[PDB]
């Protein structure tokens, strides 16, 4: 979950931490953790085309 | 090479988004908030984000 | 008692049908609560994820702080 | 005194606004390790089916009803 | 009771006919298990090397690292 | 004041009219829970000594006595 | 002590004497258990085919979820 | 101070004896009580399923919100 | 911390060096005990053919039923 | 401010330091109180056995209730 | 809410990552707590050979019984 | 009810002061006799292939892959 | 997998390539293992006269009877 | 109304904002008080201990037995 910031903070109204989606209502991306991601392992090998 | 790489378009809207309405019920960046759940968002916004 | 219905009219429950759904136990003041809470509600929400929480549509100042929003 | 009783019921307050640990993913967990063990016992009867040739129905299987549905 | 046919109809049996066919064992939550992680499958499958192995479909964190994917 | 007296008295009948969470239904599951698993303890005893052949008196059980009879 | 004679008086040992009946393990309540529950029995029985199942005479209320029958 | 017998013949218990029957505490006024509720008891009764109720023959404008019964 | 040889001088282990005698599990209250209990003993006695009971030096109403014996 | 040494001398506070002794509080008028009972004490004391209790050496037409011992 | 990263401001956790450090979960008064103690902490310390501990920089006073170390 | 509250909050205090115990060896103990399991097993492959003198590239191992990397 | 190299980097066979020098069998901990014996080792050495036995750097009390040499 | 802000001009209250320092709660007399005190202050301080004081700048004459300086 980890992360939630780098998002388009468009339509979010920011007060500090606070991004007011509504008049009334904020959001935070520091904890707003609604994204689970993924990662995974990864091996390679460097090719000259 | 073994390489942990983040895997995109893997991740979820996991619903732990926990948006605070502040009890100021303004922009101020400080006060009292209400953590509301996550319906008070316009899904649009979120699948910008 | 049972979930599906309680025996006391006040006491509502909200049970789950799948694994999306929230729970919630509501409970309406009245009989021997005071006059200006006599129809507000007070609301445990349980979010699908396993989150329990408190909500009230009566005054913030009559909150405790445990439901305090 | 008001003074003694209105503390009494802050006490109420803050104590039953304990944090609530999440016990659904405990358990969870736990029904999951319960069915893999019983589906884990079903390795060597199918192997030991296997290994002789026999078909799918000539393979006794010694399954006993699971509550979990298995 | 059988590989071809359980007693129970959430637990299937993939017995395989053929020497380059796997073999799988899926089970089902249901019943009496969580209503989070119902209607989801475990299942252990062997490789026709004689190999075993077991998958599921449940969340990330409700996976035993036995059954890790 | 009288008055302030009185919101005293009526805090503590407030208090006093607690309802009672019903607590034999939680315990009561408990108590037959720890018996379900002295009950099932024995079952590998019992199945030990039905296949090993023995009998009824030759078979050992290793039972300690329960508080709860069961 | 023995599966003939078990040195609680409220645990009985039902042996098969033979490959046609069923054993049954029946613990009666008592003693420390709960007055509501004191005189209520829980059985463990097992067919001769070697297949265990849990009965009791107890509440619905009171009966675990493994024992729903 | 036991349930059978009390310390202070003012207050009595009432234990049952099997699942079927339900308790009773019962507590009289006096000494430093009101002399006109002098003779007035409050008893607490707990039903066989497990529930608790109060109850008094005190009259109705001395009786507390939660004893109106 | 070994059984000759505990970290805490309250916990007294008795490790039976022959087959015929037995082990036993001392624990004497105190510190931040009830001073009405702080010098109470709690132990823990084990048969030699593997069968365990419970004895405690407090009064019987401080003695739980699973204790008191 | 605390049991061994109070903040001020009208008020003594017998601490017991074993099982068989027991614990009082005790106050002594004084200061502001009047001249009638300017010598006089008010005591609560705590049998071993968690038992409070009131004593007072005031007059008896100035004993209430509480303390008519 | 991982160990990682938590939900909360108020709470951190130092993840041991190899054999020789210690774990600890660290939870900082705040938000509805008394304003003596808007700035306090307490940790759980566990140490890598398997021992819990618990220390705070409270106030003796404000000290449980299982933390005044 | 101020006296009342406190055993509430006295209990609670005592309850979470309870001795945790050191479970760390109960796993490590565990894990080892797992590996103990796996590591043992392959003695027949290996016995088998050093009487029948083939090599080490020689020697067909049926070995599976372990969570615990033993 | 064979002998001379395993599908497991944690697997580590010592194959003999004459009749005087000895087997090993060598496993190392890790991913699912414990922290604290994330790295340590599980060894099979097999003496050219055909016995075998076992060794480990794993502490005394994580040493099981098999390897406790 | 509000402790920042109260809808008497004769009633002030000094709301502690952190640990360091003590509350009060002034009120000052006017309208209907008498002429000759109808300008010193009547004040409750609270320490940031916690220990609530009463004080006053009335004559020695006019100040109650519990606001003697």
């Amino acid at each position: 979950r980890i992360d939630s910031s780098l998002a388009s903070s468009a339509g979010f109204v920011v007060a500090g931490e606070r991004w007011y989606y509504t008049k009334r209502h904020f959001i935070i991306p520091r904890y707003f953790q609604n994204w689970r991601m993924r990662r995974r392992k990864y091996v390679t090998g460097w090719v000259m085309p | 090479m073994n390489m942990y790489k983040w895997v995109p378009e893997s991740i979820r809207d996991s619903g732990e988004g926990q948006p605070s309405y502040s009890n100021n019920g303004d922009y101020a960046p400080s006060g009292p908030w209400v953590a509301a759940g996550i319906h008070t968002m316009p899904q649009s916004l979120r699948d910008s984000m | 008692s049972t979930a599906a219905v309680t025996g006391q009219t006040g006491l509502t429950i909200t049970y789950p049908a799948s694994a999306t759904e929230s729970a919630a136990i509501q409970g309406t003041f009245g009989n021997s609560a005071a006059i200006k809470i006599k129809n507000q509600t007070l609301t445990w929400t349980r979010t699908p994820e396993g989150a329990w929480s408190c909500a009230t549509t009566v005054e913030a100042k009559f909150k405790p702080a445990g439901c305090a929003s | 005194t008001l003074i003694e009783l209105m503390i009494v019921v802050a006490i109420i307050g803050i104590l039953a606004a304990i944090a609530i640990p999440q016990y659904q993913n405990y358990i969870a967990k736990s029904q999951v390790s319960r069915v893999m063990s019983e589906t884990g016992s079903l390795k060597t009867v199918i192997e030991t089916c296997i290994l002789d040739g026999k078909t799918a129905a000539n393979c006794e299987l010694g399954w006993t009803n699971s509550n979990l549905l298995g």
